[PDB]
């Protein structure tokens, strides 16, 4: 059944570095879109 | 001129992801949508793949299924994963229904009606899907839903038969369910993308729920990448309970062949298909059983027609919220409850349940909808 | 609210519709027959009697 | 999508048929500064404001004469790539796309 | 330095589209090989329970 | 009558390196494009194996 | 949004520094579902009132994303609350009333 | 529908804007994030939790009832 | 308002079929699009019908052939029938052909080179289709296209193992192709109403070849009632065929079951795989082969590429014509040739035949065209 | 009708476009190196040798 408990079971070694390096990345990223839209100042200045 | 405006084909794409503006307030109950059909793509990605080797043959079930797994390597894992997937999919998939609910976002009816096409299809196209296996689980279970093809007054018989190929289940539903998930996954998608224009029509809710023209924005960058992100998390998910443990979800049943004689104790659904076995099993009477069925998401639709608070976010409406997650307490409740063979609390305990699934959505939510308004005061 | 189409306007309203009501009903009954020709009914049908 | 898309077809496209075209609009226009008495004035006022120098008229014109395109194509890169100066509508702006937009418009997928 | 990391390259490597790309599979070589290797050990001070078998199966 | 608008500080939000009125970015930009492409790229060579 | 309307409406006060709406400087008004009704309503909304309920929508929507709220100071004056539209969506209901009532006519 | 430019009707309002590259990506991350998370969570917990409650209580409840009622007795 | 105005998802079906706007002046030319996917529709029904009995297992070949033929009513009917509608099918394909041919109507790209999409998909679609019988025919021919898996300088040997599944065509094979052709048609499907929306956008050509503004109608009634017409022209055809001499167009070496060892004398494709086999065999070289077959469509795209002449109709233009019928000639010439096997006048025969595709289009053709512009003087 | 993008003018585009079309290529090149690993090529690696 899983002979690849021990060849699959290396995979996921790696997995565990992929998200934690891409996780981050990744979040990261998405903050860095993000990052200006969440400081934004909008001025309600209605006139008078 | 931009292609990008220009291109016609793509005049849709843009119109469809990319020019797509859209409510910038949009949160997190997104991406499972994505996912889905991510979900979905593998799912026919994988099942095609699996299709590719996999043999659904009489003699071969067990057979080709070792040739499919005992022989096939990732077919181990490509295999049991996806399939694990599968759940996953069931996974968001009442998440999702969640989604709406809290969201009460069924302000949108052909949505609504068009996710319970996805409803009921889902949870059948699954099941004969799901069945292919043809395991000792899905076996004698088979007898199971194959004796749920005979509710009907003076039908069932004939129909069992037919649906059921005939005197019982045989290699005539083998063939038949077989195709029968060949094909209704195709529908998924053409229904998808149905559902799709369908949404692109009005555009869509926000979980502000206030109008959205204030704010909007396309989705790439924001709900892009933010998509891409909730991605990983998926491949975080099923690559991670495929990734680790494997097998952690089954039930040994399955890996049991299907022995014709054997009718051992269990029967029980997917964690997936589970909290109906439950609700099944409640009632004394056939139809009883299946109105309800069909009547939990038919419930639903009913409630969009039961909507009736003069605000649409429960956010606002905390007694609301209570019978929210509490309905959620009567679902996962519910699962439990299912989660027991036939015993003695447990008969009472679900009987008080579906009480609940008629007084926590169908009374108790809409009488709330009415106390909360009584209170609103504005 | 029901009311909303309760009035002696829409009441007439039906009052119209009704025969043409019992024609298309007709319509779909007769409909079930000769698609199913069901037996339960098919027993009935003289000279339609098949055997 | 005109604008830094010019300013990106600037940025790559050059031919020298325009070079010298808008180098004899830096002529025209070299009188209509030059030319004009005021226009003389002011620009001897700021001309040693700024520079404390004038640039003659083939100074001007020499600098203006070693025009080079291969610097249109370079120093525009300098200058010009990958920045995010000025852009003002008047208005309902909802064209505005985002400086996650129109500032990821600020870059170039045409390569 | 590192600002011609980040800058330079960007500039001599991040700023041409291309060179970033060429730059990304000219890492996917070295990366692969590596993380290839360096798991390859995390598996073998992991257990040194198989196929160093052959010593111990007397290698014929 | 219409000019008297004012805008707001961005310090709270503000990465360091544009801490100061006094310095130009003109060395900074290229440093911090660079640090995200850096990421990015890293997101892409990482993604591409 | 005072202690009985701080229990009830303070579902809307406190229950809304629970369920968000005020606590968060929400308009009551404001919380209507948009409807028919309510489109048209607002269609019918006075000028300067616009503008008010805008900028609260949007700044709403701001905090929203920033996932956070005023300061409870700067949460909103309990009671205290003009009922915008009520005198105009009010009239309005006698409107879709009207329109309702020959209708029924 | 939508797109743009029949949008909605705006009018005497204002914006600021500022380049991504300009700010940090996590400024006092670990401190913003705080009861300010616990401002969500926590405020939202009372909420939350009797449903639960009265879950564990159940499974474990009836987990006791069922399976003590699975012990065999005298006589 | 009009419903019919009102209804997105009518809006698109007024605009689609309803109240689109068409040429007056239309031509029967039309018939055959509805027919098709009718036919497609059909096709999809049989087939999934069909798939509904029908095991495609190893053992089960010509063994559930028969439970599917002998073993079944209709199955009969229904397989053998619709089976001859899938050359039907072509029939129609390689008349539309000619429909655009003789139309010119390759004024339109993209509608073209989808059609081309259409084309080699339909090819292969069918053949891998086409071959799931798994009969001798179709097996030793099995070893044939099989064979065909090889080309590649480096490739084809690890290739056709992979497309192959291995060291031959096998039960690997078998699950292969069997999916193969499950996925291929709904591609089909969709992009089917890819080109259509690609159609709509430009709306399309009149045989008349003025522009159409001047006149158009809907297709209700016109076009539509029109179109039932055809319709029954075609359950006389396919009907017919099947009605009357089902076994008419077969090649026996189907009913032949599968002998690994056989290898007969014959290996012919289908009346509609015709063709082609003719023009593979033709040439002494891989890719020449190969090059030419993808080049008779891929000719086709340089047709419109090669489009030429001032004005659309050849009808005005008739040497053109001559060019027209005669490279049919050429046509089914090239399959009456095909229509041989392996012989001393059809090497020659087929090997001039070549040089008329290459002439009588790439060359004859073109050249033509340039000459009727001479002559037009206008 | 190459005379159409013939002239000194595209000829010029010409010369802008080349070095950057050295890089793209070199990208498509590489790709079906480091996708590949095709022997053919993968012997030349060294270090990235496997072996
Ligand atoms: C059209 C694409 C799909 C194909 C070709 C496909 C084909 C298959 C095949 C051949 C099997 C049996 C082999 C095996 O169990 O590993 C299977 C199992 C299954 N797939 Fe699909 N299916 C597809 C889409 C779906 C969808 C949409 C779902 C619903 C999420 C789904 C959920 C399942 C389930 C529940 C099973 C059985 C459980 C198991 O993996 O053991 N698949 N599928
Ligand atoms: C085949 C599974 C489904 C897919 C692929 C699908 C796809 C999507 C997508 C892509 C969105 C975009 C916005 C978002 O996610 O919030 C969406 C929103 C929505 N879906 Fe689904 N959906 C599926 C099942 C459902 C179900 C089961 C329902 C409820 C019966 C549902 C009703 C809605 C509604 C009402 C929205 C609007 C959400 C909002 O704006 O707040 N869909 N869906
Ligand atoms: C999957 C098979 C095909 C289907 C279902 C299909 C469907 C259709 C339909 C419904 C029309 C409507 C008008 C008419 O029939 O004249 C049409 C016209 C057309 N089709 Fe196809 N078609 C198919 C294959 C082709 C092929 C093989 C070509 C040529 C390579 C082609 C190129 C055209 C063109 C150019 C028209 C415009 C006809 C005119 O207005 O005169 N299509 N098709
Ligand atoms: C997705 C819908 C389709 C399904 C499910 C399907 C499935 C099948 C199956 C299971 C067979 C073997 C059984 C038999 O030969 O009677 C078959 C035969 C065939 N069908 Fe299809 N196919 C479909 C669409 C098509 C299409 C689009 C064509 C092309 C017109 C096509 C033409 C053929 C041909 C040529 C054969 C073999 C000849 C024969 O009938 O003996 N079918 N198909």
């Amino acid at each position: 059944a899983e002979p690849e408990h021990d060849h699959r079971k290396r995979m996921g070694l790696k997995m565990l570095l992929m998200m934690g390096l891409l996780l981050p990345l990744v979040y990261a990223m998405k903050r860095h879109k993000w990052s200006v839209l969440k400081s934004r100042k909008l001025a309600y200045r209605p006139p008078k | 001129i931009n292609i990008r405006k220009t291109h016609p084909l793509m005049k849709i794409v843009n119109n469809a992801f990319i020019d797509l503006p859209a409510p910038s307030n949009i949160s997190s109950w997104w991406n499972f949508g994505s996912l889905l059909g991510i979900c979905l793509i593998l799912q026919i990605l994988t099942g095609l793949f699996l299709a590719m080797h996999y043999t659904p043959d009489t003699t071969t079930a067990f057979s080709s299924v070792t040739h499919i797994c005992r022989d096939v390597n990732y077919g181990w894992i490509i295999r049991y994963m996806h399939a694990n997937g599968a759940s996953m999919f069931f996974i968001c998939l009442f998440m999702h229904v969640g989604r709406g609910l809290y969201y009460g976002s069924y302000t949108f009816l052909e949505t609504w009606n068009i996710g319970v096409i996805l409803l009921f299809a889902t949870m059948a196209t699954a099941f004969m899907g799901y069945v292919l296996p043809w395991g000792q689980m899905s076996f004698w279970g088979a007898t199971v839903i194959t004796n749920l093809l005979s509710a009907i007054p003076y039908i069932g018989t004939n129909l069992v038969e037919w649906i059921w190929g005939g005197f019982s289940v045989d290699k005539a539903t083998l063939t038949r369910f077989f195709a029968f998930h060949f094909i209704s996954p195709f529908i998924i998608a053409a229904l998808a993308m149905v559902h799709l224009l369908f949404l692109h029509e009005t555009g869509s809710n926000n979980p502000t729920g206030i109008p959205s023209d204030t704010d909007k924005i396309p989705f790439h960058p924001y709900y892009t990448i933010k998509d891409i992100l909730g991605a990983i998390l998926l491949i975080l998910i099923l690559m991670l309970l495929v990734l680790f443990t494997p097998d952690l979800l089954g039930d040994p049943d399955n890996y049991t062949p299907a022995n014709p004689l054997n009718t051992p104790p269990h029967i029980k659904p997917e964690w997936y298909f589970l909290f109906a076995y439950a609700i099944l099993r409640s009632i004394p009477n056939k139809l009883g059983g299946v109105l309800a069925l069909i009547l939990s998401i038919l419930v639903l639709v009913l409630m969009p027609l039961l909507h009736t608070s003069k605000q649409r976010s429960m956010m606002f409406r905390p007694i609301s919220q209570c019978m929210f997650w509490i309905l959620v307490a009567d679902l996962l409740t519910l699962t439990w409850i299912g989660g027991q063979p036939v015993e003695h609390p447990y008969i009472i305990i679900g009987q008080l349940a579906s009480i609940m699934y008629i007084l926590l959505i169908m009374v108790m939510m809409p009488v709330a909808s009415i106390i909360e308004n009584n209170l609103l005061k504005w | 609210m029901l009311t909303r189409f309760l009035g002696p306007r829409y009441r007439q309203l039906a009052r119209n519709w009704v025969p043409t009501a019992q024609l298309w009903g007709a319509v779909g009954a007769v409909g079930l027959v000769w698609a199913t020709d069901w037996r339960l009914i098919l027993d009935w049908v003289p000279y339609i009697n098949g055997k | 999508f005109v604008l830094q898309g010019q300013w990106m077809r600037l940025c790559t496209s050059a031919t020298e048929s325009e070079v010298v075209r808008g180098k004899n609009l830096l002529r025209n226009a070299l009188v209509s500064h030059l030319d004009g008495t005021t226009p003389v004035c002011e620009d001897i006022g700021r001309s040693l404001l700024t520079y404390g120098r004038r640039i003659p008229l083939a100074e001007w014109e020499s600098r203006i004469a070693e025009v080079d395109a291969r610097v249109v194509r370079e120093v525009c890169s300098k200058y010009f790539y990958d920045q995010c100066p000025a852009v003002a509508g008047f208005g309902p702006i909802e064209q505005l796309p985002d400086y996650n937009r129109i500032r990821s418009g600020m870059f170039w997928l045409r390569f | 330095a590192a600002p011609t990391l980040t800058a330079r390259l960007y500039s001599l490597l991040f700023r041409r589209t291309s060179t970033f790309a060429l730059t990304i599979v000219v890492g996917a070589l070295f990366f692969e090989r590596a993380f290839d290797q360096g798991a390859d050990a995390i598996y073998e001070h992991i257990n040194e329970g198989k196929l160093w078998k052959h010593i111990k199966h007397k290698y014929e | 009558s219409h000019t008297d608008i004012k805008v707001p500080d961005f310090s709270d939000y503000r990465r360091p390196e544009v801490l100061d009125s006094t310095k130009s970015s003109k060395e900074s930009s290229e440093a911090r494009k660079g640090f995200s492409y850096l990421i990015t790229a890293t997101t892409t060579v990482g993604v591409a194996y | 949004v005072s202690a009985s309307s701080k229990w009830l409406e303070g579902i809307r006060k406190w229950y809304y520094n629970a369920a968000g709406f005020n606590k968060l400087g929400l308009m009551r008004d404001d919380t209507i579902h948009e409807n028919d009704d309510v489109k048209e309503a607002i269609r019918r909304l006075p000028e300067n009132l616009y503008d008010d309920r805008v900028f609260r929508i949007k700044r709403a929507l701001d905090l929203s994303m920033r996932q956070q709220i005023l300061p409870k100071e700067q949460w909103t004056k309990y009671e205290e609350d003009k009922f915008y539209l009520e005198p105009y969506l009010k009239e309005v209901i006698r409107e879709r009333k009207e329109r309702e009532e020959w209708a029924k006519k | 529908g939508r797109q743009f430019g029949h949008l909605t009707r705006v009018r005497h309002v204002i914006t600021y804007s500022l380049s991504p590259f300009e700010q940090r990506a996590f400024p006092h991350y670990f401190s913003k994030g705080i009861p300010n998370v616990l401002r969500r969570t926590r405020a939202c917990i009372l909420r939350v939790a009797p449903p639960f409650v009265v879950f564990y209580l159940v499974y474990t409840w009836g987990t006791q009832e069922f399976e003590k009622s699975k012990r065999k007795n005298p006589a």
